[PDB]
């Protein structure tokens, strides 16, 4: 509980559209304007509309053979998760990467709930705020360019698989073997100008079934 | 809002011309296939306009019994027996009466009382089940309810061959919904 | 001496004369309680299903190296015809919840050397790794026919072609075998014992399992120290296992799977 | 009114609205006690086997005469695939002991006339009588596909050729149907009821049965009064039955029969 | 006379030259077929000259446990494991180890103690069983006892490849015979 | 997480071809040099892939006993004695058996029991010791554990000359770690 109860960089978000506009899923140099809340690798998978949980990590550059990776994850969690399942609440922190006054709207969607990527129902309003889903709105020179909040565990699963899920998620076993169904804490959609880094803090963290850590090259 | 979910409302059955009607037909014969088949999902197009589904669309999960009410509208001189079956998933939809009667079922005999209140027991691997879905999963689709003709509808001369059975649904006594949400918007028409 | 142990289960009984005791994973046992996620009263206490199912697993030769292993997906390893009534009942039920009581057997002699690690692991990848093809229903839950090498799993195995593999440093099905000893286990040291006895309770992401889509438990036999022996000593060294589903409870009766 | 009756058995339930009550043959019920002739602890209380198995039996037409009948050998009538878990468990056991809870169904109308005799009989000949051939394993315990005539059984039916039949006045498989009413029964009078409910305990020459060689119980539906109706009335009159093995207990687990 | 029935006596196994010997062979291999197969009948030609059978021949029926005693006579350096199985009838003789281990069985591990006392449980549809018969019936034949090689007999150099396991039978603790009779006479030779 | 640290896990010894194996060899001779030498540091490349080191990499300091488990895998006919020594620092690594036996040591005699559980006592100038380091200091490196051949491995004919001894490590009963940190990242391969 103590070890994991601290914020670690786990994702990055980017938006080029203003607050008062219709949110539209976009990608730019491996950065989407929405996030899948999970410490495990996530990214657009096979042209999915929104980021899904990945089964492996890839370099962003096709040449370098060096990081950054194109996939989003809590490196500290992936590199050190000596357990098979875990349970916890998630404290999320979202920070603007530069000092320009913030003006953003973020929508939190519970695990597996409808994304609702609909049009604005009223002119010049942030479509992400057009919901009863928990959403945050920060703007002005009185603000400090960041947002933080804590969400409860919302997955329909009792505990989440920390590394691998030896199975399929659908009845015709056609899904991507290795990924559990609804194994996340929901998603974060963002609109407004800027690039934002994301941190995860695992509250009341509980782990089950000890298992191997990621292998490290021999010195 | 649960009060509303418990009010039996009409199911939309398909007419011979693919038109939607609140009943199905039965006559002097016993088909080798079910007269009607409803997949147990609050997402069934079959119950799309029932109060139950209308309310469920605004909630994430449900739990509890479902009541399928059948009302015989044939003549007082018409008799017959139906076998209403609820088949849990895992082995697919029941293909014969032999398969249907191997699952949960009740035999409905016509007579003085006009309707039969059938309950689809809540049989699930999970405590709650999803109200809707993109693709069917083991937590959003729970099997089928099929009504078969056990004995043919029987009657005397001077009686129309086709009898109409009204079909309705609603949540049972221990039915509940939870987690208020907004359903996929659409344009009325 | 105190190493002679007999264990009865239905119309079956295992016997060993070199036991080092039975290890209970998580110090828990499956008590056979019905899943609170199912309204239908479960089918349980089926004596014909609460027994030991014995099967041959593999041949141990001098060519196997440390960490080469054999995997036994559960309950799938017994979902076939040889699963008796446990199988025939399982195939006709949507859900199944149970623990496992297992004894793996392997004898050699006072002149042979080598050791195996026998352990049970939840959510242990049982998919085929000798291909870049997506695992399917009929290839994901099969008992290994050949010893699995160890190098290709330290950082996982992505189901992508060899050239993409270069930009994929880690897959969630990774298994740092240097720590496989953190899983409930026992060691089969040829100089000490010819059997290992384990038992694990039911664990999963939910109350009961839709087994057709998930093999939550995996029995794994990995060599720790390579097999050695001199000219003249018996060369055929085989590994076997007696697997017993502990108090299995079934829910969601339906027609059988094919 | 008091004629509306529902009966639950496992995941099945029968319902009638014209019952005349349930008749218990010999005023006894199978209590499910294990046979004292077997040392192995029996397999019992299998909920998946203690249910109603419903099957279509025959079509009743105006051509049937008094005493023409349909026979349903037990437990064989349910030893096939449609016998569900009762069947799959039965086929894998040497012995089986059980009673029967049965409801035969048949509706017509206030304008139809006729009646059937529904009864259970122990050691009731179920062999084929349309031949002089010796009954065999696959021809002796089958549910009648066609109505059986009555004349050829009053004095029995010897499995000998037609010319020898002349010097054979009586065969031990004789059935004086004029007294078939002495067997636990009920009558399905079209003007009164559309269902008959019976239940019989376990009876046999021994504690438990080697069912593969013996069909100790036989459900029989015989017409007492021929079917009648006028032009315009429904012509298709069919007979059905819901058969439930009462607390079956199994002994002698083995590989399945084919 | 029961005292005699309980004294373990020798079974007659067939030699490679069809000669009768009180033991069977085993070596560094695990055959896919049983090393020996004894049909459980006090009529088995296999136990024809055991005291158990000699006494049983003068009685009509038996009941109770049967003890099959196996004594390993190989060297002290030889090791190995056998799977002794008792298969009740109904599905025929077990054809594979998979089938044999699905019935009543015990694994015999070699070591300090030389013998293994195996009991064939009295599993019968009837309280008593016939001692002999013209043709096998469900009251005179009760299945088979087969011993398989679980692991190969293993040993060091300088040890003969074949080990001999003595085989004996007798009535168990709760074994009884009844109804004194005379067996089918024969001419000694 | 300490639970994990106490589970004996494999050490990586060097093969004659510089390959990593979980054991070392011994034969019918007594080398004048140690068979293996492990520097007591949770940073030892030797224990780099043990659960102990894997966990320790995420902590700043440790304290307490360390357990080095040795499992003899030679034949049952093979005998011999090893001298496992723990030499505290200050005078450098022990160059001879005379020097090694002047420090903390235990003589391991082969026989019925297969393994020997050796404990490296926590002997330190400081209450806690560093888990890793840039350059070795008196607070991060604590000496060496060397295993010597006291008497040669001895055996009869028909036995392979080389015996393999499995080697494992883990934290002892009074072992603890503290201060959660992130270790030097690396690229898996």
């Amino acid at each position: 509980s103590f070890f994991y109860d601290r914020s670690t960089l786990s994702s990055v978000l980017q938006s080029t559209s203003d607050v008062s506009s219709k949110f539209t899923p976009s990608t730019a140099k491996n950065l989407q304007n929405s996030i899948l809340l999970t410490p495990l690798p996530s990214d657009i998978v096979n042209n999915s509309v929104l980021p899904e949980q990945e089964r492996w990590i890839s370099f962003a550059s096709p040449t370098t053979q060096k990081p950054p990776y194109k996939t989003k994850q809590d490196w500290n969690f992936i590199m050190f998760s000596p357990f098979t399942y875990y349970k916890c609440d998630l404290e999320v922190t979202l920070s603007k990467n530069d000092r320009e006054t913030i003006s953003s709207v973020v929508r939190y969607v519970p695990c597996g709930a409808p994304s609702d990527l609909s049009d604005q129902t009223m002119p010049q309003t942030p479509s992400l705020a057009d919901t009863r889903d928990p959403h945050m709105w920060v703007v002005g020179q009185g603000t400090t360019n960041q947002i933080s909040f804590v969400i409860p565990y919302t997955s329909p699963l009792s505990v989440l698989p920390s590394v691998w899920f030896n199975g399929f998620s659908n009845f015709d076993n056609s899904s991507r073997f290795g990924v559990a169904p609804n194994a996340d804490f929901g998603r974060l959609l963002l609109q407004g100008q800027g690039t934002f880094s994301v941190h995860y803090r695992y509250k009341k963290m509980r782990v089950f079934c000890p298992r191997p850590t990621v292998f490290i090259p021999w010195p | 809002l649960l009060s509303l979910c418990k009010i039996p409302t009409f199911l939309g059955n398909l007419d011979s011309n693919k038109k939607r009607i609140p009943y199905f037909s039965a006559t002097n014969s016993t088909p080798a296939t079910p007269l009607v088949t409803y997949q147990v999902t609050l997402s069934c197009s079959c119950m799309a306009n029932s109060m139950l589904a209308a309310v469920a669309r605004n909630f994430n999960q449900y739990r509890g019994s479902l009541n399928y009410l059948f009302v015989f509208t044939g003549s007082a001189m018409t008799k017959g027996k139906f076998l209403i079956s609820y088949t849990p998933p895992g082995a697919g939809e029941p293909k014969t009466l032999d398969q249907a009667m191997q699952a949960t079922y009740a035999i409905w005999d016509l007579g003085l009382n006009s309707s039969y209140n059938f309950t689809v027991p809540f049989i699930s691997p999970t405590h709650y089940r999803q109200t809707s879905y993109n693709t069917p999963t083991i937590t959003s689709v729970d099997g089928w309810l099929t009504v078969w003709q056990l004995t043919p509808l029987t009657y005397p001369l001077g009686v129309p061959n086709d009898s109409h059975i009204l079909t309705l649904v609603s949540g049972g006594d221990d039915f509940t919904l939870r987690m208020p949400v907004t359903f996929t918007k659409y344009v009325p028409q | 001496s105190d190493r002679v142990s007999s264990d009865t289960a239905g119309n079956t009984a295992t016997n060993t004369q070199s036991t080092v005791g039975r290890l209970f994973g998580f110090g828990q046992r499956h008590k056979g309680k019905h899943p609170a996620s199912c309204a239908d009263t479960a089918t349980d206490k089926v004596l014909a299903a609460e027994r030991y199912y014995t099967i041959k697993l593999a041949s141990w030769t001098k060519t196997q190296e440390s960490f080469d292993h054999i995997r036994v997906p559960l309950p799938h390893a017994l979902a076939g015809e040889n699963g008796g009534v446990f199988s025939s009942t399982l195939r006709r039920h949507y859900l199944c919840k149970c623990g496992w009581r297992i004894q793996v057997q392997c004898n050699a002699s006072q002149f042979h050397a080598g050791s195996l690690l026998v352990f049970m692991a939840p959510e242990f990848d049982t998919s085929n790794h000798s291909t870049e093809v997506e695992p399917r229903a009929d290839t994901a839950f099969k008992v290994d026919a050949n010893w699995q090498k160890h190098a290709q799993i330290l950082t996982g195995h992505a189901y992508v072609n060899t050239t993409t593999k270069v930009n994929v440093p880690l897959a969630l099905n990774h298994q740092n075998f240097w720590q496989w000893t953190t899983y409930p286990h026992q060691i089969l040291n040829l100089r000490t014992n010819t059997t290992c006895d384990l038992e694990v309770p039911y664990v999963n992401v939910c109350p009961t399992s839709s087994w057709t889509q998930h093999a939550n438990w995996t029995l794994v036999i990995a060599v720790l120290t390579p097999l050695q022996y001199s000219q003249g000593s018996a060369t055929t060294i085989e590994i076997t296992a007696s697997i017993q589903p502990v108090k299995p409870v079934f829910n969601g009766l339906r027609h059988t799977v094919v």
